[PDB]
């Protein structure tokens, strides 16, 4: 925007590179880490030199594309949040265990294929929706942040590798279709806005807790339903207009025993054993049919 | 092995590194440590001589100098090899291990229970592991001849 050209220089390379380890070869040793985080910088042509590393960050710059790190899979992780990037368009790295571009100018989810990725983060990018997300080839991706995105249609996401989601503060109007992903542990719609169900159900098997803190939820017949989870075992529905209910967090009790957590707090154990009672006026209720 | 030889007598061993490393401290601005530098930022990842010189820099670390040392896994190349015996670095005995590849897999993935008991990311990845100890036959097959 008004930035002057940034590339580097040896003298930053002096500065940054540090770990000494033993290469990609197992035969010479190299620096591992690099650490220009706000420089200004704009270019990494230099960077391409140093091939070997495992570990950058360069987040905080006027970097506008990285490219040449497509040759460069080795390295481990990197951060480069608030950078000028638009999408992960990379190759679909072998070696990447994590990476994060929160804050960038990124819009979707081009590129997001590596194979050796496991956890990424988003966060406060300008991201509207999936622009495909392979099932298989990200075939490490356990887990993805993006609290606060722009965030659109969420089937798609379709990701067994993942264990964890957060669409957190996400402007996502409706969240949509979970329940094929065995393997998802936790989602957070903490600060979100949603007022029913919208494809979950006991086939996210592996989830265990859920955030859906000022969502629109005030209906407490939905705690029939995704009490179907065979280990989901904390919720919460803080400041959610059903928690102007006479129950609540007492009838979610009831509805789930193993709910061992709501709102910030640990439940009353002893209210469980209240809690018992209450399930069987319930089951006198229920099995009159 | 080596850690357990150089605990139970006191030894050292030694990598490459090791040494480099040392020098980092010990002077930043050595001849070494510059030559280092300079190369490094050439992206000139040890240049032999230099791993060379800092070797029997660390003969003179006085326990090794008086009692004993080990060095693991090094040479990596023949004209390693030759060029410590250039200078005449030159161990009394030398051992070699044999292992299966599955034996070394199932290290591996006890290695990965290990990365839990870790927690910072860390370099797991079985093919590159499997490549290097490839060459690694290869390498030595020379090394071991001569």
């Amino acid at each position: 925007e008004e930035w002057l050209p940034t590339p580097i220089t040896e003298a930053m390379m002096k500065e940054g590179l540090s770990l000494l380890c033993k290469i990609g070869s197992g035969l010479a040793h190299a620096y591992i880490k690099l650490e220009a985080k706000d420089r200004d910088l704009t270019d990494i042509s230099l960077l391409r030199s140093y091939i070997h590393l495992r570990y950058v960050d360069i987040s905080e710059n006027h970097i506008t594309d990285i490219s040449p790190l497509n040759s460069l899979t080795h390295l481990l992780w990197l951060k480069a949040d608030g950078n000028q990037l638009r999408s992960a368009r990379m190759n679909e790295l072998p070696y990447l265990q994590i990476a994060s571009f929160s804050y960038n100018q990124i819009i979707d989810t081009e590129g997001i294929f590596h194979p050796r990725l496991g956890s990424l983060d988003l966060k406060g990018n300008r991201i509207h929706q999936v622009t495909g997300l392979d099932p298989e080839r990200l075939s490490s991706l356990h887990t993805l942040e993006l609290r606060g995105n722009q965030l659109e249609s969420t089937k798609g996401i379709y990701l067994p590798k993942l264990k964890n989601l957060y669409l957190a503060q996400n402007l996502l109007k409706k969240v949509e279709g979970l329940e094929n992903l065995s393997n998802l542990t936790t989602l957070h719609l903490r600060d979100n806005q949603i007022e029913t169900l919208n494809g979950f159900s006991q086939e996210m098997k592996s989830l265990q807790y859920l955030n859906l803190r000022s969502n629109m939820i005030s209906d407490l017949a939905e705690l029939a339903k995704l009490r179907d989870l065979p280990k989901l075992r904390a919720l919460v529905l803080l400041d959610n207009p059903c928690a102007d209910e006479t129950d609540y967090r007492q009838e979610a009790l009831v509805q789930m025993a193993h709910l061992e957590r709501l709102d910030k707090e640990f439940y009353e154990d002893d209210d469980r054993a209240e809690a018992e009672e209450i399930r069987q006026r319930l089951k006198e209720e229920q099995d009159q049919d | 092995v080596a850690k357990k030889l150089a605990s139970d007598y006191g030894l050292r061993c030694l990598s490459v590194g090791d040494a480099l490393r040392g020098m980092l401290n010990n002077h930043p601005d050595s001849e070494l440590s510059l030559m280092l530098n300079w190369h490094l930022h050439k992206g000139k990842t040890v240049p032999d001589e230099l791993a060379i010189q800092a070797l029997d820099i660390s003969l003179m670390e006085s326990v090794c100098n008086t009692i004993g040392v080990v060095i693991d896994g090094y040479p990596v190349t023949p004209h390693q090899m030759d060029l410590l015996e250039a200078r005449s670095i030159i161990p009394m005995v030398i051992f070699e291990l044999h292992v299966p590849s599955k034996e070394i897999f199932k290290r591996l993935l006890l290695e990965k229970k290990t990365e839990q008991s870790m927690s910072y990311p860390l370099h797991n990845s079985s093919q590159i592991i499997a490549y290097k100890n490839a060459k690694y036959h290869k390498n030595i097959n020379e090394i071991r001849q001569f």
